[PDB]
């Protein structure tokens, strides 16, 4: 059962309660994904003291180095948080439709020059676990030395294999990943949940695509079930950016982490169920589960005659890219025939250069390099 | 210990079963609101029209199936940009000079990385009969020079 | 029988009597044959060093001894960068190198199959080898595409 | 008790005899390690004639995964032969700072660029069973198909919590281990003792740090009381890289191996006496015994009467580090500050040099990929 003492904790719990009780409810309709709860993340909406679960994922592992495709329709990140900020997205997607439809009826309002929130609405992330990277190389209350603390503070990576991070330290792996060199056999560098989170504190959540119709959107709160979690997360996710000044309409969330005082999940987390290679990913845009293979990030299905088939997640770059161009196709907004996935992200004079002053600034502050993915993965033409 | 705490606690367990993914917290009554107490910056109680109830699962679907004509405009468009990168979308046209430069040098420190991805580039641009000859003939080299390698 | 065992009881005195030294009566061929070390091993010098120095708790009486006699070593150490040596490739086994490096529609994988068997293949190799492999591909490379490659 | 069967091949005989005759001396001051004697391993000085035990060290298992430090306090590997090599490289220090003082009563003489043992003076390993990996063969290693025999030679390594040694390479063996990794469940691997024991015929037993001073040492022999296995520990420990050819300062040496007449190997201690989790190692530079808890790698100790107290041990890297800054500091030889454990050892260049060339050439001879440690266990700063 949801045991909890309702007493001076009970909202994050509450965030951890109903994100295990959603779950199981998919459960009941697709037993399939009955395991996947060792890493599971979800993201809440809340109104005036009302909550409603948005996106809901699990996972933690990534794409194969040898999977990649140059037209995006394989995810390359499965972590929980990662497809939970997917989902999100997606809900945000639908919600910006509701709003050229009805706009009494979306969260969003037309402000100065985009779309923005309307006042009350605040996004909230949960993860049953301390995300990869900084947030996890120390659980010791107290380092001693400051600079064994500066070190580990330093940006870390992922890598195709494996389920922990490794530390990309200054002046290392500054050459650009290549896709000839991952298909050759390099492994492809992908930056840690921790940044991850640190750049959707810093850039908004909603991402480059989405910057074009609404402002930026930034968690208000993110829950992790662990018990003492305070300073390390804070340091991971908040704290490294804290002296960095974005440009506008960008700013650095002062987010909040609340802890799940009891029943913190590490058992059920770091043990048993990892042999499990399928990521699910819930959203409230599309009401149904859908459970994608991490190996080649794609979802996999029974065909007519009961053999494997594969197909497209609707989290990938592809899938994202044609959803949004329905959005315009549908709202009447004007947009060039030819272009590519990056040059829709390019697209956005804003995010980019919120986004170019962040590296730029974690490159001087020798934070580490940011692990930006070969061109090739963004330059497949959609309409 | 007190009897609106127990309400309120079992209200919010009742709730957690009742409707997953959906709560409700209290605030009929100031005591019993203290059941769920809400971070001092998180609780920015506002006045606002719109409801929590008016999310639907699968909007997104819903949405979609609706007609052309009911959708309005947001007075904004979508512009490109050209990436600072300026190098062309497949880069099977590896730069000239680059390709032959690894190629010819000889650190091969990157562990054959570059050097492999200048014979898949020189493989690429070949003619399908001039590609046969190159790949038959690294094939043999491979199978001559290394034997101990690849017979296994 | 004489003089064997009187040199085999000085063994097994020493293993009651103190444990951890243990001394080998040479200069005697009746009394060296009760304990013969192996030839590999019998590294005879006539040193001035002897064993019986050797004190226990040496490292914590030369600790507290005064920093004053001493003397320096001459030696000087330097930090060096710790090579971030990623392994970088995902290897494959040989078994899986032959065919991929076999197979004829490899222009369906844009050559980035053949190219994979081939950098395995290189990576394996030892480096005199591996750069003969080398300067032969690149030999004929130059010599069926000089239209693609300009040399 | 006895030995038996003089006129023999009986020096290796004597050292066994030694060294259970100095564990059992060793109880006497210390009652709490009666029993442990079922996995030891010693290592003696040899001059001309004169033999004298330097190192004696118990322990047949390793770090938890959940126990791992970034400091460097806590022992990773407390198997018998390793830690015999860890009291080894403290006397090798002892011997250095005599040598700083008393040239005549030192084993070192000043050589051509670094301190080289005197004539004679060789250092001999003794070990009370086989080690473990390729030495040993008792289940599931016998012959039927004929790609075994290549298992006859390829890397093995253990596993925290893990029994016996498994092959390197399977499904999840081929990726970096990560310190956020080894959090959270995954398994750490260290190499077997093997291969441990190759790499120390190779590169030497003095290791990276202590390689600033002297040249390398090498074991004259090494001595296993396991009846028949002379001809597979050599094959293990010298012959699968006997081709190798080191840098100029390296070589392979060639180790007697000779075993023991009477000998015995029912004693495993896994289920055998009592399951002893903690460990125990003896060092003639130090003159005291130690006793360690192998599931953290921390000497455990009680004082007035109600408190549990934790321990950095003599041989985990932050002491062994400690005192090569003592060494330097009453040598007078000055050294980078600041510089981590990783950058010291790092700092040797001939040793280093012959470590990568050494891993490089056992990954091509399709031996196995040697599992590097995360950098994380070795960044600590040294001060
Ligand atoms: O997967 P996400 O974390 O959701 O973020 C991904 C992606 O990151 P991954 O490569 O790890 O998937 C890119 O980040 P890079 O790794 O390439 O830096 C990319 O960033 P760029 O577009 O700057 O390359 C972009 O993030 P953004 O939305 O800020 O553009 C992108 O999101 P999309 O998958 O939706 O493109
Ligand atoms: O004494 P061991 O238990 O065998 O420890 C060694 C030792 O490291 P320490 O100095 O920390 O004891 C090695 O160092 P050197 O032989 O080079 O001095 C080496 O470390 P590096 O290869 O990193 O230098 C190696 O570590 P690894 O396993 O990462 O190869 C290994 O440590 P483990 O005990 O962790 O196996
Ligand atoms: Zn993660
Ligand atoms: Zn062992």
């Amino acid at each position: 059962p949801a045991v909890k003492f309702e007493e001076k904790t009970t909202f994050f719990e509450m965030l951890r309660e109903h994100t295990y009780a959603k779950f199981y409810e998919l459960c009941k309709n697709n037993a399939l994904i009955y395991g996947f709860e060792k890493v599971i993340a979800s993201v809440f909406l809340k109104i005036n003291g009302n909550l409603q679960i948005i996106a809901l994922s699990t996972g933690n592992k990534g794409l194969r180095g040898d999977k990649i495709v140059n037209d995006g329709t394989a995810l390359i990140d499965c972590h929980a948080e990662i497809l939970a900020r997917r989902g999100l997205l997606r809900f945000l997607y639908s919600e910006v439709l509701k709003f050229s439809t009805e706009p009494p009826n979306s969260i969003f309002t037309k402000g100065k020059n985009a779309l923005v929130l309307k006042p009350g609405i605040s996004f909230h992330l949960f993860i049953n676990t301390a995300p990869c990277g900084v947030a996890r190389i120390d659980k010791k209350l107290k380092p001693g030395t400051s600079d064994d603390l500066q070190n580990s503070s330093r940006l870390r990576f992922k890598i195709d294999k494996g389920m922990g991070t490794v530390l990309g330290g200054a002046s290392e792996f500054e050459a650009p990943q290549t896709f000839d060199g991952i298909m050759m056999g390099e492994r492809m560098r992908t930056m840690s949940c921790s940044d991850k989170l640190l750049r959707a504190n810093v850039l908004g959540v909603q991402g480059a695509i989405l910057s074009h119709f609404i402002d930026p959107i930034y968690y208000s709160s993110i829950a992790v079930a662990e018990l003492n979690n305070a300073d390390r997360l804070r340091k991971a996710v908040y704290s490294r950016a804290a002296t960095f000044k974005p440009p506008a309409p960008f700013h650095v969330q002062d987010v909040e982490i609340g802890e799940c005082q009891v029943e913190d999940t590490e058992q059920s987390t770091s043990a048993a169920a990892r042999s499990t290679i399928s990521s699910m990913n819930w959203n409230l845009a599309d009401g149904n589960t859908e459970v994608v293979r991490t190996s080649d990030g794609m979802v996999h299905d029974k065909d007519m005659s009961g053999a494997d088939i594969t197909t497209p997640s609707r989290l990938c770059k592809k899938n994202m890219a044609e959803l949004m161009i329905t959005i315009c196709t549908l709202t009447k907004t004007s947009v060039d025939y030819p272009i590519s996935y990056e040059e829709l992200k390019a697209g956005s004079q804003e995010y980019a250069a919120a986004k170019k002053s962040f590296i730029t600034w974690l490159r001087q502050k020798d934070l580490g390099i940011w692990q930006r993915k070969p061109r090739e993965f963004q330059m497949f033409t959609i309409n | 210990t007190d009897e609106t705490a127990r309400k309120a606690a079992t209200q919010l367990l009742d709730q957690i079963q009742d409707t997953p993914g959906r709560i409700s917290l209290n605030f009929e009554t100031p005591e019993a609101a203290s059941v769920c107490p809400i971070p001092t910056s998180l609780n920015q109680i506002v006045n606002t029209k719109w409801t929590v109830n008016q999310l639907q699962e699968g909007q997104l679907t819903m949405l979609l199936a609706q007609d052309a004509n009911k959708f309005k405009s947001l007075g904004v468009k979508n512009i490109k940009k050209g990436s600072v990168e300026t190098q062309i979308l497949p880069r099977q046209m590896d730069v000239k000079e680059i390709v032959e430069k690894l190629k010819k040098q000889d650190n091969d420190s990157d562990q054959f990385v570059g050097y492999a991805a200048a014979v898949a580039n020189v493989l690429r641009r070949c003619d399908a009969e001039t590609a046969q000859k190159i790949t038959q003939a690294i094939t043999a080299t491979i199978e001559k020079e290394a034997p101990s390698i690849v017979n296994c």
